[PDB]
């Protein structure tokens, strides 16, 4: 069962990477 | 597995030809100014 | 309108994509994706590999009782040697897995991908109209990766000597490398360690000085730095300071990669064994001798004869 | 009397970049550098011959140039014995004197002389952007290289012979008379795979192939030089290259770095252009020698099978143990004992000549293992043996040099293309290319 | 004996380099 | 080894190999005298 | 000879499309 | 004061020239005469293995340490 | 002049020269 | 130099013809650039520049079509005016996706002006326009020597001088023949 | 003739030492090469002839 947990954690990290790459936040002013 | 070898060779050669022809298609660098 | 070739060529070299492709990306992207997919599948589930070629396989899959910290993609078997081992040369898929072919596949595709990645860095730098030297900086990690995965196996005559694509595998590689070669007592590894530590030092100091400068500047920070450690005429220009930042770690990593590559041909580090002796030629121990004792333990312990 | 940063724009550390346009100064610099090269060659040759003893083998004294002359077949008897050492001395002295001449020439052309040669000597003066006369110079130097290769061929075929280590009963100098000029075999090496078992051009075996290849390359080089002198680049070439001094330098750097890697591998693995008698055994050679000597000593006391041979993945008999990785080894002392199915037991049992055993033991003693402070043995071994194989030094040094010159290719190629484009100095701050692009959303 | 001769020869030879520079600085050269 | 006729000139031969590395130092000192202008 | 055949096929295909 | 003034000064040069070599020779003598071997307690090459003890020494004592070091050393 | 600069420079230098002489003599110690 | 609103400052076409024949909004971006910041004002400046470039290219294409129509009606005059207008309002520092460094219509405009002056009696300006076209990267060299419109320019030796400067004979037949004879 | 070879070779070393310093001095010194044609030419000729002399003497022995 541990393999499922490890794989899910890795996939979640990759999903966060994908979200950060593509669903980026538009810049604000001043920044 | 001859089929796998042929497929891989075809893909590799296609990509390499694409690379070479793409770098040929570019035009030489030049400075518009001066 | 425009031929299909024209549109397709324009698309590749288009700069409106979210991630630039370019003419180096045509070779980088498929190679890197192949390596990624094969690596993921092999890591998650792959049969044990007979690394030493003595019918004693090592299991490194996540499905064969390994953690993340323990799982790895075992390198090819010793029996294969340096021979090219594609899928189509193996007798059968199970035979291909049992001899660690996926390691060779991943290494080859990954090396091609990183080289093309350096090329792509240069090409986008040219497209944007900036000076083309980020690729030179990137060449350092690429050089180290080439040394670990390709040059060292060549020198040692087998692909089983490359670094396993794992964590505990990395530690095992490092320990065995120290056993065979005094990596620690080699001037190039010392340069690499100095490069890494100096990179950390300079990053921290530059970040702190710049952050404390911005208040709502450069002269005040320079005065503070000069008063601190007696360097008033050191890196006054911002350009000089940033070039020094770039140069120090890159030179360090170049030299450590070269050290590893040279050790691949059995040119080891310093050897101060029994260098100090008193009258009547009796050996007086030193710290080098205790390092030698540890190296002897590591060496003798992994010599698994059959 | 050099320029200054404000006069030229290059800091002192970038001083040599001030010679890009001046021709006479550049030529003098190049000639002086060639003088340095030849000076080092001669001085090192003299040093090695001064610190040489013919009795000991040539690879137990840290010699890297005497082996090169020996391979040419000068003062060498059958089996690698030294007859007379005079040829090494004469070679060193000739190099030293020629280097003195080159040094004088370079110093003259650099200090006092026409800075630009195009004013008074249209034949020699040149401009980088020009393409016809750059190809003319390329052709001249191609002809020179072809003449050098043909000189090697003529030396091999006439006026003595090269040292062929594969001659029966221990190698000896032989006059090559039937070099292999077949195109198929010659280009098989170039199309040969670089991975294990094949090893690209490092797998050359017999000196006949070497001489045939040199014949082919000399002919091709002479023809190419003649062609380049009388021809100008076709439009496609002019449309796919940057024509400036730095671009030519970048191309040279890339080519020479690749050649450095090739030399590293060839020195490490090859044993026909680098006879083991002079450069010592290779790593695989040492491992195979150890296994073979153990087998011979074991069977001597006894007086696959014999707990020293096993079956390779393909299915033939190879030396067993940890040395199964080096089953591609092909040594002159061991080929006579190899049959169609790798090693053959009967020949091993019955016809092991004494000389092969002595050579195998000698190679077993000195394996390519060493330390940076010139201490032999494995790393954990105490300070008792002083030996670092010449092959190790050569391979390491030339790998490092090849890597640095590849870095040089990257740097100078990037700079050349940026300068040709025109935005090398920086971003113009007025109409920046990025400001004219759709925001990344 | 020979060792001392080696050192004196090395000293003379290595000083032969800066000698040219110093003479040119005094006598007058391009530099 | 080196011929007996030239034996007494062994030390100079031993010194020759290290000469070329002095040229870069010569260039550096030459710049130093010129003050890196 | 699979290499030679594949390369000849790919080059011919590209050239034929153009011609 | 400025660096150039002291660099080109005469008193500085004369005093440092007459003083520094004396101190260099003083250090040389400190090493050569054997005084360094005594003040810091470093054994000379010959007295590493005393007749009483032929192996490396060992303290195994804290409060009586001084006397045991006296005994272990050859004095 | 006996300002802080003089004191610091001499404190760092005098022992440095002493130790340099000590080590140079140490080189020649017969083993 | 073409002005913001027509005309010419040191119509542009009308003035150039005779000679040859003879902050408030974009402040936030500046302040952000003063520091090492990207921000949002830079984004609006980028969008404005991109839309302006697209509109400019559209306008240049339309007036090129207008000049072609004028040729169809046999009006060299307004067509030449349009051509040098197109040239006048070319982007200052344009890097194409294929590393072109010049807008693709620039080369054809140069060639069209060269042809216009080839028909017109005045020639040397045709040579200058052809040289500009060659430098801009008019890669195809065949109608340079085949077009009947350019025969008048071909009469002048400077035509061949420029062509040899850019299109040089690949092989020197004279040199090889002389060597063979000797 | 061995002593003859040694003395001639020592003279060759001395003249080489003179050349490796004088010639750069002649070149670098402004208008110092036009007024010393004979001196440097004679030095080079003597150097070359002495090299040949040493070579031929070695050839005898
Ligand atoms: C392309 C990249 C290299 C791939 C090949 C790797 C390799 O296994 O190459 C090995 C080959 C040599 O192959 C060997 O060739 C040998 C030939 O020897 C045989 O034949 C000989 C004939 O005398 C001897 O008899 C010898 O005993 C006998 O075994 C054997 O066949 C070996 O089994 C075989 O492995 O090297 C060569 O041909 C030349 C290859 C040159 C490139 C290698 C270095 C690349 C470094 C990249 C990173 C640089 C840093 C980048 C910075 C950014
Ligand atoms: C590649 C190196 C190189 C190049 C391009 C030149 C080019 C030039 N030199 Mg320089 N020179 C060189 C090396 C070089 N020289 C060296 C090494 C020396 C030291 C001897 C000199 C000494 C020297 C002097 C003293 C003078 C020149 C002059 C000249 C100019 C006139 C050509 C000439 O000498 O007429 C001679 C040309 C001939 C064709 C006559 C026949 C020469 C035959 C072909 C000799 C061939 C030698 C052979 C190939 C050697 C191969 C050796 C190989 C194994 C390495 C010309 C710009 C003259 C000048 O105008 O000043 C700037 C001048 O006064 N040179
Ligand atoms: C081996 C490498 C090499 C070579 C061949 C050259 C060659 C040259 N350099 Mg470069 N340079 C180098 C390394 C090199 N440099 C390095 C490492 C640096 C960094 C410090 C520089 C920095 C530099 C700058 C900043 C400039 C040059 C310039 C020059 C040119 C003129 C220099 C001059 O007038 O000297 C004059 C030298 C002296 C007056 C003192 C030395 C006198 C002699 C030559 C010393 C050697 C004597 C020799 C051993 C005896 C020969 C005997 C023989 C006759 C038998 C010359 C072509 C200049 C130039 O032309 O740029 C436009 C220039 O501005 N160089
Ligand atoms: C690539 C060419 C090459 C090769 C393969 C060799 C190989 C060899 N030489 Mg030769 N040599 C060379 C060039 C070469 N040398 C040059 C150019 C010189 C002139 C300076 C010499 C002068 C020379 C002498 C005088 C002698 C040798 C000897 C030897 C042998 C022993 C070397 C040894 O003990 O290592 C010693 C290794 C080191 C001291 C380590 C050096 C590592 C590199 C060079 C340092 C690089 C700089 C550093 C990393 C930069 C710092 C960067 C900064 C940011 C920190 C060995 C066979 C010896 C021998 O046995 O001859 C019979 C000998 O007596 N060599
Ligand atoms: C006539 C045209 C011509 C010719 C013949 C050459 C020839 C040469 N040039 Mg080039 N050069 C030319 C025009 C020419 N150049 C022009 C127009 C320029 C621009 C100014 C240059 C600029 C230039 C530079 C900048 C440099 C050269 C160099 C060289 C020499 C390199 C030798 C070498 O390393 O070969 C390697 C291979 C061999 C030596 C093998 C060949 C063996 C010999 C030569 C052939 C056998 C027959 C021979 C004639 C017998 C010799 C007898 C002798 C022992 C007495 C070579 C002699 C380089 C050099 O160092 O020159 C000294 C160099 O750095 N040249
Ligand atoms: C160092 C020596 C040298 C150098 C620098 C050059 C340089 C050049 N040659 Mg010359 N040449 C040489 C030796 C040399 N040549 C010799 C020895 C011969 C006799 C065989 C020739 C015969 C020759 C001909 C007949 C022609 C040239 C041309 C050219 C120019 C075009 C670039 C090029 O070579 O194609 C490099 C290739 C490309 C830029 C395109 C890539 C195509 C593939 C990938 C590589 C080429 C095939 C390759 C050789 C086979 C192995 C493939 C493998 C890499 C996969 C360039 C100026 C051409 C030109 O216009 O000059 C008149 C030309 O038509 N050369
Ligand atoms: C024959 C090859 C060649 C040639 C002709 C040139 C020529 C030039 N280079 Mg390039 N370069 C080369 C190879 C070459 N380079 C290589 C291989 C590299 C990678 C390391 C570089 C990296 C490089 C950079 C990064 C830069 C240049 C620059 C320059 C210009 C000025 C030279 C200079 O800095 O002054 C003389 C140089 C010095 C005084 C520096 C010497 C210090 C070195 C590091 C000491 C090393 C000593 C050590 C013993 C070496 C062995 C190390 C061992 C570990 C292997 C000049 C046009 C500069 C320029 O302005 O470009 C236009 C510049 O910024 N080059
Ligand atoms: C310009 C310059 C430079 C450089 C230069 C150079 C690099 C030069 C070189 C030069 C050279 C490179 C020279 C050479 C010379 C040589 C000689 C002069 C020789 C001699 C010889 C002899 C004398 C011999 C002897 C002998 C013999 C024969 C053998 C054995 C014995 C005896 C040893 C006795 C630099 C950059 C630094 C800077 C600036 C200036
Ligand atoms: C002598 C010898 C031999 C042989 C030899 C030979 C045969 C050689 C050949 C050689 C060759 C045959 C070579 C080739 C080479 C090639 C190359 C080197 C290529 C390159 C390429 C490039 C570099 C490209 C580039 C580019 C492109 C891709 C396009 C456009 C852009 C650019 C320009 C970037 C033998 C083995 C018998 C024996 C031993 C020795
Ligand atoms: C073969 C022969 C010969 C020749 C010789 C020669 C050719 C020589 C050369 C020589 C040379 C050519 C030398 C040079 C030297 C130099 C030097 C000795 C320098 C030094 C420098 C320094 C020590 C520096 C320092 C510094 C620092 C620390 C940092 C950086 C910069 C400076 C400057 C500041 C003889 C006569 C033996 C004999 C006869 C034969
Ligand atoms: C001591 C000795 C000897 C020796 C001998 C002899 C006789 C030597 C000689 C040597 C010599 C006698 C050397 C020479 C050298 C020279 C050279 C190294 C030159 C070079 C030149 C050049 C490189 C040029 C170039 C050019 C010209 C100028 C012309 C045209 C253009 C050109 C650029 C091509 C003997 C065996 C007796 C004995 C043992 C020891």
């Amino acid at each position: 069962m541990e393999a499922l947990v490890y794989t899910f954690l890795l996939v979640g990290t990759l999903g966060i990477i994908f979200f950060s790459i593509f669903f980026r936040d538009p810049p604000r002013m001043i920044k | 597995m001859l089929t796998l070898k042929i497929f891989v060779y075809t893909v590799v050669t296609f990509f390499v030809c694409l690379f070479i022809f793409g770098f040929l298609s570019n035009d030489p660098a030049r400075n518009p100014g001066k | 309108n425009s031929s299909l070739w024209a549109r397709f060529c324009e698309w590749i070299t288009s700069t409106e994509n979210r991630l630039y492709i370019g003419w180096f990306g045509v070779i980088m992207i498929p190679c890197l994706l192949t390596a990624t997919s094969v690596f993921i599948i092999a890591f998650i589930a792959a049969p044990p590999v007979d690394i030493d070629g003595i019918r004693e396989p090592v299991s490194g899959s996540l499905l064969y009782g390994n953690n993340i910290i323990t799982g790895a993609v075992i390198p090819t078997s010793n029996a294969i040697g340096l021979h090219f081992y594609p899928i189509w040369e193996a007798a059968s898929l199970d035979e291909w897995l049992y001899n660690g072919g996926p390691y060779q596949l991943i290494v080859c595709h990954f090396l091609l991908g990183v080289y093309c990645y350096m090329g792509r860095e240069w090409e986008l730098s040219f497209r944007l109209g900036m000076r083309p030297w980020i690729a030179v900086a990137y060449s350092a990690p690429v050089a180290a990766a080439s040394a670990v995965f390709l040059v060292y196996p060549i020198g040692q005559g087998s692909f089983s000597d490359g670094m396993p694509l794992g964590i505990s595998g990395t530690f095992n590689f490092m320990i065995v490398f120290q056993a065979e070669h005094n990596i620690l007592m080699h001037p190039f590894h010392m340069l690499g360690v100095a490069g890494v530590f100096g990179g950390s030092l300079f990053s921290a100091m530059h970040g702190s000085l710049v952050t404390s400068s911005l208040i709502r500047n450069i002269v005040a920070a320079h005065g503070y730095f000069g008063r601190l450690i007696f360097q008033y005429a050191s890196f006054n220009n911002s350009r000089s300071l940033h070039f020094f930042l770039a140069a120090w770690p890159v030179i360090g990593i170049w030299f450590t990669a070269l050290g590893l590559s040279t050790m691949a041909f059995n040119l080891n580090g310093f050897n101060f064994n029994q260098s100090v002796v008193d009258s009547q030629g009796r050996v007086l121990n030193t710290w080098a001798d205790i390092i030698n004792r540890a190296n002897l333990g590591m060496e003798v312990m992994h010599e698994r004869n059959a | 009397g050099g320029r200054d940063q404000e006069t030229t724009g290059f800091a002192w550390w970038s001083g040599n970049a001030r010679l890009i346009n001046l021709s006479g100064k550049l030529l003098g610099a190049h000639v002086a550098h060639a003088g340095l090269i030849v000076f080092w060659a001669g001085a090192m040759n003299l040093f090695e011959v001064s610190h040489f003893v013919p009795e000991k083998p040539m690879y137990e004294q840290g010699l890297i140039l005497l082996p090169h002359i020996a391979t040419l077949g000068y003062g060498v008897g059958p089996g690698g014995e030294i007859i007379d050492t005079f040829p090494y001395f004469v070679s060193g002295v000739l190099h030293l004197i020629s280097s003195a001449v080159l040094g004088f020439g370079g110093v003259y052309h650099s200090l006092i002389g026409p800075e630009t040669l195009e004013e008074s000597y249209p034949f020699f003066g040149y401009v980088w952007k020009d393409k016809n006369k750059m190809t003319n110079i390329l052709g001249y130097h191609l002809i020179m290289l072809g003449l050098g290769a043909w000189l090697l061929v003529w030396k091999a075929m006439y006026f003595g012979g090269v040292y062929d280590t594969w001659a029966p009963g221990g190698g000896d100098v032989r006059v090559i008379t039937n070099p292999t000029t077949n195109a198929a075999v010659i280009f098989g090496y170039l199309v040969k795979s670089p991975f294990g078992g094949d090893g690209w051009i490092c797998s050359v075996d017999n000196m006949e192939d070497i001489i045939g290849g040199h014949i082919w390359i000399g002919t091709l080089e002479i023809l190419g030089g003649i062609w380049h002198i009388y021809t100008t680049p076709w439009p496609w070439a002019r449309r796919a290259f940057v024509w400036s001094g730095e671009a030519y330098l970048s191309y040279s750097l890339g080519a020479i770095g690749v050649m450095g890697f090739i030399a590293c591998c060839m020195s490490w693995f090859n044993n026909t252009a680098y006879p083991s008698e002079f450069y010592g055994p290779t790593g695989p050679e040492a491992s195979q020698s150890q296994a073979f000597t153990f087998l011979v000593r074991d069977q001597r006391l006894g007086a696959g099978l014999g707990k020293y041979l096993m079956r390779s993945p393909t299915g033939e008999i190879i030396f067993g143990g940890e040395t199964m990785r080096f089953w591609d080894f092909r040594g002159p002392w061991l080929e006579p004992l190899r049959g169609p199915n790798g090693l053959d037991l009967n020949k091993l049992k019955n016809d092991i000549q004494p000389w092969q055993e002595r050579r195998a033991a000698e190679y077993m003693t000195h394996a390519p293992l060493g330390s940076l402070n010139s201490v032999g043995g494995v790393a954990t071994e105490i300070n008792a043996v002083n030996f670092v194989s010449p092959r190790s030094w050569l391979a390491c040094s030339h790998f490092c040099l090849g890597f640095f010159f590849f870095i040089g290719h990257l740097w100078h190629a990037g700079r050349a293309r940026a300068a040709a484009a025109g935005f090398e100095k920086g971003i113009d701050r007025f109409d920046e290319p990025v400001l004219s692009m759709r925001p990344l959303d | 004996i020979e060792l001392a001769l080696t050192l004196v020869s090395l000293v003379l030879v290595v000083s032969a380099g800066p000698l040219v520079v110093v003479l040119l600085s005094a006598r007058g050269g391009n530099l | 080894k080196l011929p007996e006729a030239y034996a007494p000139f062994a030390p100079i031969v031993d010194v020759l190999p290290v000469i070329p590395v002095f040229f870069i130092l010569l260039a550096f000192v030459w710049q130093a005298a010129v003050s890196f202008r | 000879p699979v290499l030679g055949w594949v390369l000849l096929g790919v080059f011919g295909t590209m050239w034929a499309i153009w011609f | 004061r400025p660096f150039s003034d002291i660099l080109t000064s005469i008193r500085y040069w004369v005093i440092h020239s007459i003083t520094v070599p004396a101190l260099f020779i003083a250090g040389w003598l400190f090493v050569s005469t054997g005084l360094a071997y005594d003040v810091f307690g470093t054994p000379r090459p010959n007295e590493y293995f005393t007749e009483d003890r032929q192996e490396a020494p060992l303290i195994t004592d804290r409060f009586n340490a001084l006397e045991q070091v006296k005994k272990l050393s050859g004095n | 002049i006996f300002t802080v600069r003089w004191l610091a420079i001499h404190g760092i230098a005098v022992p440095t020269i002493f130790f340099l002489g000590a080590i140079t003599a140490m080189q020649f110690i017969q083993r | 130099a073409r002005g913001n609103d027509g005309g010419a400052y040191i119509n542009f076409g009308q003035i150039m013809y005779a000679i040859r024949t003879r902050d408030a909004a974009e402040k936030q971006w500046k302040k952000e650039r003063a520091g090492g910041n990207y921000g949002a004002g830079t984004k609006e400046i980028q969008a404005r520049n991109y839309v302006q470039r697209k509109e400019n290219e559209r306008k240049r294409r339309e007036m090129f079509d207008d000049a072609l129509a004028k040729f169809k009606e046999n009006d060299i005059q307004g067509a030449l005016v349009e051509f040098e207008n197109i040239i006048a309002m070319e982007p200052r520092n344009f890097v194409g996706d294929n590393f072109s460094r010049n807008t693709p219509i620039y080369k054809v405009t140069q060639y069209n002006i060269a042809c216009c002056y080839s028909m017109l009696d005045q020639v040397e300006e045709a040579i200058k326009s052809l040289d500009a076209a060659m430098l801009s990267g008019f890669d195809n060299y065949d109608q340079i020597r085949r077009d009947k419109n350019l025969s008048k320019a071909r009469a002048n030796p400077k035509f061949q001088a420029v062509l040899d400067k850019y299109d040089e004979p690949v092989v020197n037949w004279n040199a090889v023949k002389a060597t063979f004879g000797a | 003739m061995t002593s003859i070879l040694q003395v001639a070779l020592l003279a060759l070393i001395f003249v080489s030492f003179a050349l490796v310093v004088g010639v750069p001095v002649v070149f670098a010194t402004p208008n110092g090469w036009t007024d010393n044609k004979g001196a440097v030419f004679s030095g080079l000729s003597l150097w070359l002839l002495l090299v040949f002399v040493v070579g031929i003497l070695n050839s005898f022995v």
